[PDB]
């Protein structure tokens, strides 16, 4: 079956460029074209031109040309997708794509029927820092909230867990988001009974694959 | 009494017994001769849909053709995957003759007398041969060579002109020669000569052409932005050399000086990528002496940039690169139908 | 070229979803969904026709420049956003999003106060919290010594929770240490469907 198997997403600062391959299989490759089109969240889809892998004839969108470069690999079926230049403006979702109407004698490329997991690419000029973690301690109908603020951090995601996961009930984590400083910064609460303030221990475990740290802030009564 | 069908055809020529020339021989042993006095009746009051881009015709023409190649330009090495095979590497006579494509019984050849007609639509002055004219199946990328002309105006052909996927055939009223040369005594670099009045005043007529498809909107055409040599280039063979040439200034939007000749940079490849499929092809060094081929320009490969949006502008580029498309530009006209 | 409406529908399952998209051209249209992080996929094409795995439950149809994708019997799965297409352009997009019916239901106010440790850093962050509330609207209003707060904080809301359909929204008003330490009364004043009258919770800094 026709599978597109594209690399992963990638970290960009504003100047750099970006390189992103889909490998294709399950159907002749030189058959139809390879598209490439990217996601921006809340923004029109724009597809970003089409390569047809027999002599690698590319047609890049007006927006592109100059900046970006289509190639690809016909013994193994692998397309290449280039960036260059890179702004804030090019952090988005690029996928590759293939019609569905796919035949050695005709096909039609508009009908996107396959498409890559997607590879997301973000560009800032912010680098990767770890989150700093505050309490956000309870005081005094018989519940009482409490929680951990995650500040500061680059890039998404982070993770939090409550007391090693043994604590699930009544726990919101809040969607990040993002500050004007560049970084993220998230909440997260749990409501308890108010009888346990004093008994039971609460340890918020936050951890940031990409800087590679993990705190196990304890959040108590004031 | 008619409906449309796909059938098995078969090919008629004038290959003769004492021409020893590859194309030509393939012809003794492949088609029978050309019907001496050929009989094209007319249809009276009847209206039909042709579909030059839906053409049975052209896949049985590209099996022809792949094995005419087969045969007669066998390279040196072919490197598939994978594995390297090596064969036989002769000198090659080849030059391309004019192959007739004829239906079986109870088949027929319905052709288009529409002059103007684009290749796809109903046609209301429609006749019935048994064979089609002679056609060069001659290989060639972004030019159109030693094929036929429009016969009024120049003609815009297209599955459909707003997809930018979709390649676009400029077919010339007035052909434009191409003088290709590569000297005796570097031994791959050649050149071609055009006549730039000619082909500038033609260039004008197809953009002006081109404008009537798109509103009076600027038309304007640029380099190829990408892709292997055989399609960023003009390719094509010539006495069995495989010649590239940068088509640069062929479209060259100011010169609409620019009007004196032409001469375009040329090379000589013996390392090529096989339009037939994957894989690329090794041939022996060229041969020695001068190599001259002196070409009809009748048709254009183009491809439209896509994403324009806004703008008052639309850009083309030259090539185009699948051969069936070659055949298409030739093949147009005709569609087969089955009898009862 | 494409003009793609409404940009927002907020519907519970049951409802028939009708989003709208203007052409000016013409040529195949299509319309795909994509789900929060996964890729789009091919939902119609032609304007008219289902892709494989499709239920009959999707259509589309058209009028002149006009087409419409019409989605009945919504289920959970089917939330998400959609694009209509016409050869390389695309539309703005319509976000779909669920919201499950139930009784109405008050938020529980909670007020943070920043953390010495992070006072320590030089910055302050208040953090009022709205816990398990329907429906989703909600207005939070910021006050710093009885002066109304505009454009120093930030929201996030949870998706409705999977169990008890309720949503939580959290709200973080950020300043400089010198700031905070300038005024004394924090509230936080929440709005909603659920409370008579808007609930204050409130702090004094350093207490
Ligand atoms: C690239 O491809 C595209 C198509 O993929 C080409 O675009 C079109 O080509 C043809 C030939 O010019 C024309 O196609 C049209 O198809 C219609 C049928 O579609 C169905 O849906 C209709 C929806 O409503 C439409 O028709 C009603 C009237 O019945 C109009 O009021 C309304 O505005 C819509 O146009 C159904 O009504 C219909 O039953 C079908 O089920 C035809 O309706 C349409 O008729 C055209 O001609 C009529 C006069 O004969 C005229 O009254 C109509 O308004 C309409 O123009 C037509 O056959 C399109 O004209 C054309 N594109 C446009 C302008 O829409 C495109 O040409 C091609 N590119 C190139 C360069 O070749
Ligand atoms: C588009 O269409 C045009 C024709 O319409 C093609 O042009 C032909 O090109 C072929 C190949 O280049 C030409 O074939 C050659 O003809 C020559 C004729 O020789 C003349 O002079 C000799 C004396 O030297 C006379 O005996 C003879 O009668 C002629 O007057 C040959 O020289 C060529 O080579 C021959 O000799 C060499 C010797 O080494 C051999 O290797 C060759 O195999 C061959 O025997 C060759 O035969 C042909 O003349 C052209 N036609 C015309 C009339 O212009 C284009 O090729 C075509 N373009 C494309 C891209 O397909
Ligand atoms: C090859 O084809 C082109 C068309 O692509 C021909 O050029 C066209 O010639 C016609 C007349 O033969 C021109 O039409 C005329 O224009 C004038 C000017 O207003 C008008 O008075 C006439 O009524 C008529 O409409 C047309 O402009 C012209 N097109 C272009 C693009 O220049 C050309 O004649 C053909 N050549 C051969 C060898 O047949
Ligand atoms: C070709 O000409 C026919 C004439 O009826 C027209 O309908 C069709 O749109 C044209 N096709 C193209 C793309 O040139
Ligand atoms: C082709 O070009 C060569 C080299 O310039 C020239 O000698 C020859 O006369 C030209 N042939 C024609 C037909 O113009
Ligand atoms: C070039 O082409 C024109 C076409 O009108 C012709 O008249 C002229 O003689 C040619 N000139 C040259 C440089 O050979
Ligand atoms: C063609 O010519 C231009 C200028 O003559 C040159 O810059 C370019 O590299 C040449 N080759 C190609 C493949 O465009
Ligand atoms: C759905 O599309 C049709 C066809 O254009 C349109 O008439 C109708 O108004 C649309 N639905 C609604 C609810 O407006």
């Amino acid at each position: 079956q026709v599978r597109l198997s594209q690399s992963g997403g990638q970290m960009k600062k504003p100047g750099e460029s970006m390189r992103l391959s889909c490998r294709a299989s399950g159907y002749e490759f030189l058959n139809c074209p390879i598209n490439w089109i990217r996601l921006a969240p809340g923004r029109r889809p724009e597809w970003m031109g089409w390569l047809k892998p027999r002599w690698g004839a590319v047609n890049y969108a007006r927006k592109f040309q100059g900046r970006v470069t289509m190639t690809r690999d016909v013994y193994s079926d692998t397309a290449f997708l280039e960036l260059r230049s890179l702004t804030s403006d090019d952090t988005a979702v690029y996928f590759c794509t293939r019609g569905k109407y796919c035949t050695a004698r005709d096909y039609y490329n508009w009908d996107f029927e396959h498409w890559g997991r997607g590879a997301p690419v973000t560009v800032s000029s912010a680098s990767t820092k770890g989150p700093s973690v505050f309490p956000l301690a309870p005081s005094s109908g018989g519940t009482a909230a409490l929680g951990c603020l995650v500040k500061d951090y680059f890039p998404e995601p982070v993770t939090v867990s409550w007391n090693s996961g043994a604590l699930t009930s009544g726990v919101h984590t809040f969607p990040a988001v993002l500050q004007s400083s560049g970084l993220y910064s998230l909440s997260s609460v749990v409501t308890v009974p108010s009888s346990s303030l004093g008994t039971q221990t609460y340890i918020c475990n936050v951890n940031h694959k990409p800087s590679n740290t993990k705190v196990d802030k304890r959040v108590e009564p004031k | 009494v008619w409906k449309d069908a796909d059938t098995t055809l078969f090919c008629a020529s004038d290959a003769k017994a004492h021409e020893t020339e590859c194309h030509n021989v393939w012809a003794t042993h492949a088609c029978v001769p050309t019907d001496p006095n050929p009989q094209e009746i007319h249809l009276e009051n009847v209206t039909e849909n042709f579909n030059m881009w839906k053409n049975n015709m052209v896949e049985q023409m590209q099996e022809d053709v792949i094995s005419l190649w087969d045969q007669c330009l066998q390279p040196c090495v072919k490197l598939t995957g994978g594995s390297v095979i090596k064969q036989a590497c002769p000198k090659i006579s080849f030059d391309p003759i004019p192959i007739h494509y004829c239906t079986p019984a109870g088949y027929v050849i319905l052709k288009c007398n529409d002059k103007n007609f684009n290749g796809t639509g109903p046609c209301k002055n429609v006749s019935s041969v048994q064979c089609t004219h002679g056609i060069k199946p001659v290989v060639s990328t972004q030019l159109l060579l030693n094929g036929s002309l429009a016969e009024e105006e120049i003609i815009i052909r297209s599955e459909n002109l707003t997809n930018n996927a979709k390649t676009i055939i400029v077919h010339l009223n007035k052909s434009v020669e191409i003088n290709c040369t590569r000297p005796s005594n570097d031994i791959r670099k050649a050149y071609c000569e055009i006549n730039g009045t000619k082909w500038n005043k033609v260039l004008k007529q197809v953009t002006e052409k081109l404008k009537e498809h798109f509103n009076n909107k600027t038309i304007i055409f640029q380099p190829p932005s990408g892709g292997d040599l055989e399609i960023t280039m003009h390719h094509f063979n010539c006495r069995g050399e495989f010649f590239y040439c940068n088509t640069t200034q062929l479209f060259n939007n100011t010169c609409i000086g620019c009007n004196g000749t032409i001469t375009l940079p040329c090379k000589i490849k013996q390392i090529i990528n096989m339009w037939q499929g994957t894989g690329q092809a090794m041939y022996a060094p060229p041969i020695d002496g001068k190599i001259n081929c002196v070409s009809n320009i009748t048709g254009i490969l183009l491809t439209r940039d896509g994403g324009a949006n806004n703008t008052s502008n639309e850009t083309f580029r030259p090539g185009g690169g699948n051969i069936k498309d070659n055949w298409r530009s030739e093949l147009y006209k005709y569609k087969v139908v089955q009898i009862e | 070229v494409l003009t793609q409406s409404p940009a927002t529908l907020s519907l519970s399952p049951g409802e028939t979803a009708i989003i709208s998209c203007r052409t000016s051209q013409y040529g195949s249209l299509a319309w795909y969904q994509q789900r929060p992080g996964q890729a789009p996929r091919l939902v119609i094409y032609s304007g008219s026709t289902r892709a494989a795995g499709i239920p009959d439950r999707f259509s589309g149809s058209r009028w002149g420049a006009d087409y419409n994708l019409s989605i009945s019997n919504l289920e959970s799965g089917d939330f998400g956003v959609y694009y209509c297409q016409q050869y390389e352009f695309f539309g703005q997009g319509t976000k779909v999003q669920v919201d499950i019916k139930r009784t109405v239901a008050a938020p529980s106010v909670f007020i943070f106060p920043p953390s010495d440790e992070q006072l320590k850093s030089g910055t302050a962050s208040v953090v009022c919290l709205l816990n398990n509330f329907y429906p989703r609207e909600a207005k939070v209003q910021w006050k710093v010594d009885n002066a109304l707060q505009s454009g120093n904080s930030q929201e996030s809301v949870t998706e409705q929770d999977s169990k008890d359909s309720t949503y939580s929204l959290s709200s973080t008003l950020t300043l400089s240490k010198a700031d905070y330490e300038k005024h004394k009364v924090y509230a936080c004043e929440v709005t909603h469907q659920g409370l008579s009258s808007p609930v204050t919770k409130s702090f004094n800094r350093g207490e």
